[PDB]
């Protein structure tokens, strides 16, 4: 178990500099930096492994990542700072190279602030009204990690009709599968950390107007055939209304 | 004469790419190591856990000779405890490594005027290799959050890359051939015993609250303790206690090294497969015991503890695989199995299947289709014969 | 090393039956049947493992596989034969389950005829003239087989223009990448057996009219950026005209 401790974050004037520092327990391997604005997701900044670096393309010239091997600590030299750099900066560690996302890292720091002046329950969210051609992202947050098997499926209930299968992603792995009605328009993913499933719904038409439900089936079949049927799923969400204008 | 085939290993025209490092076994022969030392002009000839001048006076239980090509400045990484591209993602020696590491400059053999790009190294990987692991995967490396779906581009990279061996190259960027001899020292201290010469955690293993699924079988090392083999027999009502390579009444009397305890759950009629020279769904694709196995297989009916009214679908098994498992291999992958000639691109459908499946365990089920918790005790017999020796013996 | 001796075969009238046999010298794990017409590819018929079976959905009901425990020999019962079934039928063994493609099988039998009365060189081929909306499959075969790494790539030279990259496939993998001009239309493909690469060109427009070249880069790069450039490639094919009528 590795422990990471950030320091060096404060207030800076525009056009100014800062140097953040991350000290580790030991056995670091890949180490990198993320940043998080208020009410926004994390954002890869830079990382390094065996003296090779990797920066995010927007900020490569300004920022400089480095390691003091004797101290077991790394630094990030941020130059020419602007208002867009204002966030909580996190330091992370893992064993994967070309780690440009949260999932690739195992250990995280506390997070130094920088500021620059110039019984399984499933809960759905993200539905609503949208213009034709528009998009919509559903979330389906689970509250328990009892069952780590099967899939999370999504079902739609069209006005005056029986529930039909839409799309599903495995809870064991990364694989997905989709009904022919949404193939190429809808996409589902999941975040393990937040135990939440998502469904990106693109290129919506009035036909897609329906009540969307998520659901977990605990059982793990090799073929996807059984997951097209609602009998297979044990737990369900309250459902959310998606409406598409004509 | 019966000399060891170091000609095959050291003199081969063809040398392996480090990522797909070659292993040759060496046994039942006599190796003159000093003939080896004079046989060529080596750049690196070092040994660990054994003195290189005393090599001719020694005999070993196992020997493996591993062969590959790396850069000059990467030879540093073929020692224990090291890190870097090669040690982390291509070839890793363990911290307790006993053997030798031989290397030599290869530039006359392995360069070309245009460049020799036939020798490769893995550049990206999801995690570090375990000792003596070998990864020959050519799957697209995913640098970001989105899947790659079979197509390269940004955040989606081929994981291998070729060395560029020129003649007019720095010495640290020149090719070097590397042989790694791994020994097991003959006289081996016993770690587990009965009444001869506190107690081993056999309660922890056999009465754990949670047992693992057969595809992701769970190894616990048993060492530096006293094995209560008499009390284990008739601790609970075991359906099976068959033992191989050693008699089932002399377990207390006997003393062994390097003990391991592998625990998992399978169907009843599949218990048959947990034994040497067996085939089937479990033996082929989940847990394979070698033919020359030395140990004990213990299994008991679990229907009161594992099954439940709806069912217990938590216990999975691997159904489809490209090849049979090697003995004591574990595969935990959840990559889509490709049944056809088209690629699957991270989406399941026809000819594109998830490789695992849940064992269904409702209480109504017959004895054949009931849960059986299986512990497989794996021994290494003490005072094993020598296999490779030096001339002086 | 396994041997596969095939018993059975011959001429039969429509409506007829036939039964074929594999004799396996050694132990086999998964065993199957393939057929091959004159001048066409091998087609999967059926295969068996552990007393599970798998048939081609086309041929099921008419074809049925079994095993004798005494002989350790498999049989393929072939009912209601039509002239559509004239081919050479093949035994095959492997270690792969759900094996429906020639590359999942290591060992092969000799074949039996069934009849039913009513300096790397590269050679490109498959070009032509085509209606708009139409398809074309180029193929590019290599002789030497020396360099088993890098990439096979495709380029095109339009009228009054320079040689542009189109698509490519890894020679040491299955991963594939394309140029934006052909995304969603062209697909790269290869066969290890025949040491040949392919390029399926779909939904063709007059703008696709050009001389299409195949080419091999021997150097294995992780990135793929270098393979978009002409200079990276060592060996070229002669070139083949594709023309798409308006
Ligand atoms: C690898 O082969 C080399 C060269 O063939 C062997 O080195 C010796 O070279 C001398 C003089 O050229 C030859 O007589 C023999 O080929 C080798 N020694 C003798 C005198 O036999 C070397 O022995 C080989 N290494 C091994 C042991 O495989
Ligand atoms: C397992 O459980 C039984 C029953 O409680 C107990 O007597 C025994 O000591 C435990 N340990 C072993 C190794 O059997």
């Amino acid at each position: 178990q590795v422990q990471l401790v950030e320091s060096g974050g404060g207030l800076v004037q525009a056009g100014g500099s800062l140097r953040l520092s991350c000290a580790a327990s030991g056995r670091t391997y890949t180490m990198g930096w993320f940043r998080q604005a208020p009410g926004k997701e994390r954002e890869f900044v830079a990382a390094m492994r065996w003296s090779d670096t990797d920066y995010a393309d927007s900020l490569k010239g300004r920022f400089t990542i480095s390691r003091d091997n004797a101290n077991n600590a790394m630094y990030l030299q941020m130059n020419s700072l602007g208002p867009e750099d204002t966030a909580v900066y996190y330091c992370a560690a893992g064993e994967a190279w070309l780690a440009r996302s949260t999932h690739h890292y195992d250990y995280w720091g506390q997070g130094t602030q920088v500021t620059v002046s110039s019984q399984l329950q499933l809960v759905e969210s993200g539905g609503g009204l949208v213009q034709a051609g528009g998009s919509l992202r559903l979330s389906c947050a689970a509250s328990e990690r009892t069952f780590s098997g099967g899939v999370m499926g999504w079902f739609r209930q069209r006005p005056g009709k029986e529930r039909e299968f839409v799309a599903a992603i495995r809870w064991n792995g990364a694989s997905t599968f989709y009904a022919d009605s949404v193939k190429g328009r809808f996409t589902c993913s999941r975040d393990n950390a937040k135990n939440t499933g998502y469904l990106q719904m693109n290129s919506l038409t009035p036909e897609d107007t329906a009540v969307y439900y998520c659901a977990r089936a605990v059982r793990t079949y090799a073929s996807s055939d059984y997951y097209f049927q609602e009998r297979t799923y044990d737990y369900w969400g309250q459902g959310t209304q998606v409406t598409v204008s004509s | 004469t019966n000399l060891c085939p170091f000609g095959e290993v050291f003199n081969a025209t063809r040398f392996a790419s480090v990522y797909a490092w070659n292993r040759k076994r060496i046994s039942n022969c006599v190796a003159d190591y000093s003939v080896l030392y004079n046989s060529a002009s080596f750049s690196t000839f070092k040994c660990y856990g054994v003195s290189p001048t005393k090599l001719n006076d020694l005999c070993f239980t196992n020997v493996y000779a591993d062969s590959f090509v790396i850069r000059g400045d990467e030879v540093r990484q073929i020692a224990p405890g090291q890190t870097g591209k090669i040690a982390d993602y291509n070839y890793k020696l363990p911290d307790d490594f006993t053997g030798c590491v031989i290397a030599w400059n290869s530039n006359n053999l392995d360069s070309k005027v245009g460049g020799n790009y036939n020798y490769l190294y893995r550049l990206f990987r999801k995690s570090n290799l375990k000792p003596f692991e070998r990864d020959i995967s050519t799957e697209i490396y995913q640098a970001g959050s989105t899947p790659c779906n079979g197509v390269e581009g940004f955040n989606c990279y081929f994981p291998l890359q070729s060395y560029g061996f020129q003649p007019t190259n720095g010495v640290g960027y020149q090719p070097y051939r590397v042989v790694v001899l791994s020994f097991e020292l003959l006289h081996a201290p016993a770690t587990v015993c009965g009444p001869k010469k506190n107690l081993c955690p056999f309660g922890e293993v056999f009465n754990a609250t949670r047992f693992a699924s057969v595809y992701a079988w769970n190894r616990k090392r048993i060492s530096n303790c006293v094995a209560d083999y008499s009390v284990l027999y008739n601790s609970a009502s075991f359906s099976t206690f068959k033992c191989y390579g050693v008699s089932p009444t002399k377990l207390n009397d006997l003393c062994f090294t390097n003990v391991y305890a592998d625990s998992f759950v399978i169907r009843g009629d599949e218990v048959r497969q947990i034994a040497p020279g067996q085939t089937g769904k479990i033996a082929d694709y989940n847990y394979k015991l070698p033919d020359d196995f030395t140990g004990c297989v213990i299994a008991w009916n679990s229907n009161n503890l594992d099954s439940k009214v709806g069912g217990n679908y938590n216990y999975l098994y691997r159904l489809f695989r490209k090849s049979n498992l090697k003995p004591f291999e574990r595969d935990i992958s959840t990559e889509i199995y490709q049944a056809g000639s088209t690629p699957c691109n991270g989406v399941e459908g026809f000819n594109c299947y998830f490789p695992l499946q849940s064992y269904g365990f409702q209480p109504t089920n017959g004895v054949g289709y009931q849960p059986y918790r299986v512990v497989v005790l794996s021994f290494e017999l003490l005072h094993a014969p020598a296999t490779v020796c030096g001339p002086k013996k």
